[PDB]
RNA sequence: UAUCUACUUUAUUCCUCCCUGUACGAAAGGACAAGAGAAAUAAGG
RNA sequence: CAGCUG
RNA sequence: CCUCCGCAUAAGCCUGCGUCAGAUCACUGACAAUUAACAGCCCAAUAUCUACAAUCAACCAACAAGUCAUUAUUACCCUCACUGUCAACCCAACAGGCAUGCUCAUAAGGAAAGGUUAAAAAAAGUAAAAGGAA
């Protein structure tokens, strides 16, 4: 199950906060889980 | 005309004494090395 | 079926059950008494007295000389088995040694023993007396010895 | 395989509660008679044996302090000697370690 | 990875030989039984 | 085929 | 007695066997630590230059055709900041995996046995008469 090869490079290319503002959907995924008031919204 | 074996420690086991003993084969080879890119080869091999 | 097997099997083997015994052993001559489980010192008990056999064997015996170097692991024992402890035993023909029971250990339970050297310079041993002969059957029975003695 | 059932308190207590199972009482106990404290038969009273073992260790600590540094078996007999005690005529050519304490009622 | 039931020390045969190549048959043929053997299996050591 | 091997 | 392991860096992890104290096969609280030279963190424009692999490179040998470069003018004077530095560590599993440099049996790292007995069955290893795939 090692499916998870970490690296901190591709977690906030993939999933950071810039990534998240660059396209709308992104803006969405934050702006969801800000209503649902997640202390992390992204990495 | 009694053969006592040497008293010292061994080679071998996981002392402090042993562990002297093992340095000393160590040197005793750098001794016995005969040209000095063997003694240098020897003396700076064991990168720590 | 274990009818006629006389040896423990020890440790990991063989040569391993060999090992143990010599390290019990080394530590018997260095130190003249040992505590340590009781199967292991019973064995070892059996070895301890044909080293000295060996010992009696003299220092420049190449044969004796060979066995203390195997069976002390530490080299100044040598000539402590050929000059302290084989002129102390060198007037009884056995009896070497002494086993007792120690109470179990507290760690694993297990049946404990004490060997020692005979006539070391250690405090010594609490060993089990027999019952003094002022008791009253000692005194019953050594009235009929002395009745039996009469007889003649 | 599995059980097929479960089994009942009445068949468990009367499989853990029988005689097989129950701790018998033993009867090798008796009083040591030096120390009162009560021993075992065919065993050696673990507080006497605790009295010699506490001094046959500062007696190995105070061999250790005369050797200094190991491989260093004496080819000389031993004698352990305690405050005021002349070393006998017997006790000559022997290392000699001397004690602190006084000689017990015990050790001869 | 065993919970329950149940359970865990109830002498044959082949070949040879003899009796006998007799009995029986009338010639061909040809016994049994019992005995000795040698084997083999099973059972128990 | 010959060889070896519980 | 083992050592097919080690020691460093990388990635990862983020105080995770330092000291003091306490509760708990036999973690909690307090305090303290990793000091830059190693490594990250670079670059003034505008033009204009960059045909001839590497391979002990010598020839020789090739094809799949290759990893490395400036000049012209203009501007330019202050200087050693910031960050990483610990550990017995990571991804899994409730076996395995892991880049690189050195050491190639070790100067480094470790322990297969709680105690006993020595039944069956099972696993693994060794030995085996005669035979040799029956
Ligand atoms: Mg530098
Ligand atoms: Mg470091
Ligand atoms: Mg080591
Ligand atoms: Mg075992
Ligand atoms: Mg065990
Ligand atoms: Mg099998
Ligand atoms: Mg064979
Ligand atoms: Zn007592």
């Amino acid at each position: 199950g090692n499916e998870y090869q970490p690296s901190n490079i591709k977690r906030k290319n993939k999933h950071g906060w810039v990534r998240r503002l660059s396209t709308p959907a992104g803006v969405q995924v934050i702006l969801r889980r800000m209503l649902k008031g997640r202390k992390s919204l992204s990495h | 005309v009694a053969r006592y074996p040497p008293i010292v420690a061994s080679m071998t086991a996981d002392s402090k004494a042993a562990r002297l003993r093992r340095i000393e084969r160590w040197q005793a080879t750098v001794h016995a090395a005969e040209s000095v890119d063997e003694k240098l080869r020897i003396l700076t091999k064991m990168q720590f | 079926i274990s009818h006629g097997r006389v040896f423990r099997r020890m440790g990991l083997g063989p040569e391993s059950r060999i090992h143990l015994l010599r390290n019990l052993l080394t530590g018997l001559v260095r130190h003249e008494r040992i505590e340590a489980p009781w199967a292991r010192v019973d064995e070892m008990r059996g070895y301890a007295e044909k080293l000295i056999d060996y010992g009696k064997l003299g220092d420049t015996n190449e044969r004796a000389m060979r066995m203390a170097d195997f069976w002390l692991t530490e080299k100044d024992l040598i000539p402590k088995l050929f000059q302290v402890l084989a002129p102390r035993y060198k007037d009884q023909t056995g009896g070497y040694t002494r086993m007792l029971q120690i109470p179990n250990r507290s760690l694993d339970r297990a049946k404990m023993a004490v060997i020692e050297y005979k006539g070391n310079c250690l405090p010594p041993l609490p060993l089990p007396r027999r019952d003094s002969h002022l008791t009253l059957l000692n005194q019953l029975l050594q009235g009929l010895r002395q009745d039996l003695r009469q007889s003649q | 395989a599995a059980p097929k059932n479960r089994r009942t308190i009445e068949v468990n207590r009367c499989r853990r509660r029988n005689p097989q199972k129950l701790i018998k009482v033993k009867n090798n106990i008796d009083v040591c008679p030096e120390c009162g404290h009560l021993k075992q038969k065919h065993v050696l009273c673990a507080y006497c044996y605790e009295k010699v073992c506490k001094e046959t260790a500062e007696i190995r600590r105070q061999i250790g302090k005369q050797e200094g540094g190991p491989f260093k078996a004496p080819t000389i007999e031993t004698v352990v000697l305690y405050t005021g005690e002349t070393p006998s005529e017997q006790d000559q050519g022997k290392r000699i370690i001397e004690r602190d304490r006084k000689r017990p009622s015990w050790f001869t």
